[PDB]
C-alpha cells in the first residue's frame, strides 16, 4: 500500500495560482466506498474531494483526493495530514505533509549568452542559452518570452537542477533554445524569464540582440606609398 | 537572400509544430510553407509608413532568381510543373492575407491584421478580403513579371499568363 | 458618522501578498466597546482584529476592522460587509463593499530616459526617467532596483495616472530618480521595474547604463604620399 | 453657504494680460439680490459683477462677483476683500485674499529628451519630454511652440506641481507630446517654451529636432 501524497510543486505554483494537493492510494482492491480527506495540523476539516477514481481495469483503486488549500495555509509551514479510510479496512492511514524546511534561500543569478559568432557563418542556425546558477533549494522554474508572447515548451529544453561541487550545496541549471540565424539577425529578443523563491518578486528577466557584442571603435591606418 | 533549399523530398513532418491537436490532427508541412520570401515580418518595422506597396517587390525575387534557382525546371523540362509551382504559391498567398494559414508563422502572428486594421483605422471599406482580391489582378500581372526576368523562356499564353483569379 | 470599506489596492496586494480589507467607522459618538468585524455577503465571519484605534481626539470613537482573506477569494467577486453596531445606530450596519469587475485590459510599453549630456556637465546630480504608457485600467505600481537589493522610496519620486487625451481610456505615469553622476559614470545599472494586471506575469523590468549607445566609431588615418 | 474667493493665477495673467479675479457664492437658496462686491483695503468699489448664475437644478444658487483691478496691486500684497450679504446670511462675511507675499525665488531649469531609441526603431510614433526643475515658488506655466505656429492644447499633456524631497522648497514639472514617427524623421523645430516669474523676461524656450544627440563617427585625418 503505497500512497501519493503531492505537494503543489513551487513551479506548479507560480503556473496556476490555485495550489491544490493531491492524495491517492494504490495496491488496492477496485472497490468503492473510499474517503480520501484532509486535516490540518489541528485536525481541521477540508473542501470535499471530487473526481475520485473509477474501478479502473489496473487492478487498483487509485481514489485521488484533490484539496484546494489556500496558499498561505500550505506557505504558513503547517503540515497536513491525508486522512485515507476504505470500507474494507476501516483504519485511516496517516500521512503527513509539509516544506522540508531548514537551509537558507539563496538568490540565484541568470547570465544569458549571444549565440557564437564563428557559429554565426554556415548560415544554419543559431543557439540561445540562458544558465541560472547559485540558488537553494532546488526546484526553480524557468520559460521564455518572445516579442510580447510565450513560447510552447516543445521548442526548447532545460536541465535538471545539479549540484556544483566548487561551492557548496548549491544548484544550477541553463535552458538551451535553437533558432535560426535569418530571423536571429533582424531583432527578435528572445527574451528569458526565471522564477525562483528567494527573489524579492519571484520573476527576474533577461534579454539579447544583435547590439549585444558589436565592436567598440577601429584604427585602420593607410599608408599607401613608394618609399 | 537565399534562393532555395532541397527541393521537393520525403521530409514534411508534423514535429515542426509540435503538439498539432489544434483543431482536428496533426498535419505535415509542405515546402512552399518552409520556404518563402517577405522582407518586413519582424516587429521591428511593425507598421509601415502608408501602405503595403512591397509586397509586389518580394515576389518579384520569389520567381526571378527564387523559382529559377538554377533552371531547374528547364533541365527538367517541364515549364508547367514550375507553373504549379507559383499557382500553389500564389493561393498560399490568398491564405496568408485572409488570417487562414494553420502554422504559427510570424506572419500568422497579428502582424497581418494589426496593418490592415490600421490602414481601416475608421473602417473605411473593411472589405481587406476584397481589397487583396482587387490586388490580385496586378498582384498576379506582376507575379509572371519577375518570371521574364529568368531566363528568356517566356510563353504569352493565357494559362501561363492569365489565371482567373476570381475562382479559387 | 463616517463608514469607510475600504478595497485592497493592487499595489498593496502585490507588495504583501497578504490582501487585508480596512473597514474605518469613525465620527461615531464616544463609546467604548463596539461591535465591529468583518464577514462575507453570505457572513463569513473573520478573526477578531486587534489593536483597535481609541477614541478620536475630535470628540468621536475611532472604530477599525482589519481582515485577512485569500487573494483569490478575493478576486472570485463577492460582496464584503463590514458589520458595525454602535450606541448611535439604531440597527446594525453591513457597508457593502466589491470590486468593479468588468473593466477593459491593455499590455503597457516601458521606456527609460538616460540624463542629458548636457544636464552632465554642472557636476551636481542627474535624473532618470522611467515612463510607463497605453496601460489600461490604471493602479500600477513601479520601483527601482539596484544590483539586486531595492533603494530607499525618498530617493525617487512617482507621478500619478492621468487619462491621455490623444486615444481613448488609457493612463501613463513616470518615475524621477535623482542619482550624482560622479558613480553614475560609472555602471551601476539602476534597473526599473513595473507591475500591472495586463502583464503576462505582473512583472517586468528594463534597465540602462552609462554606455547603452555610443555606435561604432572609425579613426581612418590614411598616410598615402 | 459657501463663499470662494478665487484669486488670479500667473497662467491666467500670461494669456490674459489681465488681472480678472472672482469671488463664487454657492450652496444657497434660489433667491436672487445677493449683496456681492469686491473692495480694496480702502474699501473702493468695483465695476458691476455682470452674469449672474441661473439657479442651479440642484436648488443651489450661483452668485458671482468678477473684478478688474491693475496687476500691481495684486503684486503689491495687499488684502482685498469680497463682501457678501445675503439673507441667509446677515453678517457680512469677509474673504481678504492677496499673494502669499514674502517667498524666495529660485531659477528654473528646463531640459528636453529626446524620444526613446527603441520606440523610434518600432515605427509608431514618437514623445518628446520637456522636463523643468529647480524652481520657486510654484505656478509656471508651460507651452509648445512648432515651427512659428502654436499648436492646440489637448495634442500635449503638463504635470502639476511637485516638491522634490532633496531641494527644501523647490518644485519640478513634465511635459508631454506625441507626433508621428515619420513627420519626426522630418523633425524640423519642436521647440518648448516656459514661464515663470524668476526668469529676467519671464520667457525661456528650448529647441531639439531628429539629429540633435547624433555624435560624429568618422575621425578621419590626413597627411602627406
Amino acid at each position: 500500500i503505497r500512497v501519493f501524497a503531492i505537494p503543489p510543486s513551487f513551479a506548479s505554483i507560480f503556473l496556476t495560482k490555485s495550489t491544490k494537493l493531491t492524495c491517492l492510494v494504490t495496491d488496492l482492491t477496485t472497490y468503492d466506498s473510499v474517503t480520501i480527506s484532509w486535516t490540518r495540523q489541528n485536525g481541521e476539516a477540508v473542501k470535499t474531494h471530487t473526481n475520485i477514481s473509477e474501478s479502473h481495469p489496473n487492478a487498483t483503486f487509485s481514489a485521488v483526493g484533490e484539496a484546494s488549500i489556500c496558499e498561505d495555509d500550505w506557505n504558513s509551514g503547517e503540515r497536513f495530514t491525508c486522512t485515507v479510510t476504505h470500507t474494507d479496512l476501516p483504519s485511516p492511514l496517516k500521512q503527513t505533509i509539509s516544506r522540508p524546511k531548514g537551509v537558507a534561500l539563496h538568490r540565484p543569478d541568470v547570465y544569458l549568452l549571444p549565440p557564437a559568432r564563428e557559429q554565426l557563418n554556415l548560415r544554419e542556425s543559431a543557439t540561445i542559452t540562458c544558465l541560472v546558477t547559485g540558488f537553494s533549494p532546488a526546484d526553480v522554474f524557468v520559460q521564455w518570452m518572445q516579442r510580447g508572447q510565450p513560447l510552447s515548451p516543445e521548442k526548447y529544453v532545460t536541465s535538471a537542477p545539479m549540484p556544483e561541487p566548487q561551492a557548496p550545496g548549491r544548484y544550477f541549471a541553463h535552458s538551451i533554445l535553437t533558432v535560426s540565424e535569418e530571423e536571429w539577425n533582424t531583432g527578435e529578443t528572445y527574451t528569458c524569464v526565471v522564477a525562483h523563491e528567494a527573489l524579492p518578486n519571484r520573476v527576474t528577466e533577461r534579454t539579447v540582440d544583435k547590439s549585444t557584442g558589436k565592436p567598440t571603435l577601429y584604427n585602420v591606418s593607410l599608408v599607401m606609398s613608394d618609399t | 537572400k537565399d534562393k532555395t533549399k532541397l527541393d521537393e523530398l520525403d521530409e514534411w513532418n508534423d514535429m515542426d509544430l509540435r503538439g498539432t491537436y489544434n483543431k482536428h490532427k496533426g498535419v505535415l508541412i509542405p515546402p512552399r510553407r518552409r520556404q518563402l520570401c517577405f522582407s518586413r515580418i519582424v516587429r521591428g518595422p511593425a507598421n509601415l509608413r502608408s501602405l503595403n506597396e512591397f509586397k509586389e517587390e518580394i515576389l518579384k525575387g520569389a520567381q526571378s532568381e527564387g523559382k529559377f534557382l538554377g533552371n531547374y525546371y528547364k533541365e527538367h523540362k517541364d515549364k508547367e510543373k514550375a507553373l504549379e509551382a507559383m499557382k500553389n504559391s500564389f493561393y498560399d498567398y490568398e491564405d496568408i492575407i485572409k488570417g487562414t494559414d494553420m502554422l504559427t508563422n510570424i506572419e500568422f502572428k497579428d502582424i497581418k491584421i494589426k496593418l490592415d486594421r490600421l490602414l481601416e483605422k475608421e473602417t473605411n471599406n473593411t472589405k481587406k478580403a476584397e481589397d487583396w482580391w482587387k490586388t490580385n489582378k496586378k498582384s498576379i500581372w506582376n507575379a509572371m513579371l519577375c518570371g521574364y526576368k529568368k531566363s528568356g523562356n517566356k510563353i504569352i499564353d493565357p494559362s501561363w499568363c492569365t489565371i482567373p483569379t476570381t475562382e479559387t
